């Protein structure tokens, strides 16, 4: 499975595998990658640094403080 | 007697320390606020439009806030840049309204 | 709730520059029902990330280089997100990627 998920991504693999810039200093991306999959099973942050909290404990705090202040009464759409 | 026993710094050690999970969850929310405003009141655009629209984002702010923080008793915001926002989840409405403390402020 | 996101790379249509941007992402509910009324999300830099191919659990961790045979895996823990970056250790034979016994 991991093994033959290797065969995965085309001048990467000095990016994947090297994590090396023969696949960064010149090689022709022309699109990022994405780990939907190249994770773990879904770390999720359950397999987690603790930035991944930091950053959510930011996320967390904006994120209520534009609810409640958009669910103040009579949104006017003040821009 | 009167309120507010403070034996502060009697503790061991100080008011200055590390001991818990909830402790160290407050105090992301401390200096992340405390950036968001040292960058938030130093910008661009500051007409100070504290009596139209500006008084429903600091209201916002303070509620939601303990809307979003666990440790949530009482609370203030107390400024003119009182133009207090008193706030205080009594059960779930923040009892809204407008010291040695702030004589320290003042002092550093 | 939120939306998590993918590790990326600094390219659409150019070279993939330094960094491999893991984003998170969310929906701004609207305000008496709620609606989707916006999005924001940042994207940081997931290419300094130390990475564990012989943890319990981890970034899909395989300890495919010592397996049994004297194997102990005594891996490489913090430079970022880099692969054989797990060092294994042949345990009380011969070492000559390969562990080997005693005669």
């Amino acid at each position: 499975a991991q093994k033959l998920a290797e065969e995965v991504p085309m001048d990467v693999a000095s990016y994947l595998y090297t994590g090396d810039s023969h696949q960064l200093k010149r090689a022709n991306c022309s699109g990022r990658y994405e780990l939907a999959g190249l994770p773990g099973k879904w770390p999720a942050l359950a397999s987690a640094h603790p930035s991944l909290h930091r950053a959510l404990d930011t996320l967390t705090h904006a994120t209520n403080f534009l609810n409640v202040m958009l669910q103040s009464n009579k949104s006017r759409e003040q821009n | 007697s009167g309120r507010y026993e403070l034996a502060g710094l009697p503790g061991k050690w100080p008011a200055l320390a590390s001991a818990h999970p909830s402790l160290h969850r407050a105090l992301d929310t401390l200096t992340h606020a405390t950036n968001f405003l040292n960058v938030m009141l130093q910008s661009n655009k500051s007409r100070e439009q504290n009596l139209q629209d500006d008084l429903d984002w600091y209201q916002a702010l303070v509620w939601s806030l303990l809307e979003g923080e666990p440790s949530i008793s009482r609370a203030a915001i107390t400024f003119s840049t009182q133009v207090f926002l008193q706030a205080t989840r009594e059960e779930s409405r923040i009892l809204l309204q407008d010291p040695h403390l702030a004589n320290a402020t003042l002092e550093t | 709730h939120f939306k998590w996101s993918p590790p990326y790379l600094e390219c659409e249509n150019g070279s993939y520059k330094p960094g491999w941007l893991v984003t998170l992402s969310s929906a701004i509910y609207g305000l008496l029902v709620p609606e989707f009324r916006g999005v924001m999300k940042v994207d940081i830099n997931l290419q300094k990330v130390d990475i564990d191919q012989c943890s319990s659990d981890g970034w899909f961790s395989g300890t495919h280089k010592c397996h049994l045979n004297n194997s102990e895996c005594m891996p490489i823990k913090g430079l970022g997100f880099v692969l054989g970056a797990y060092e294994c250790i042949c345990k009380a034979g011969f070492y000559h990627y390969v562990c080997l016994p005693c005669r």
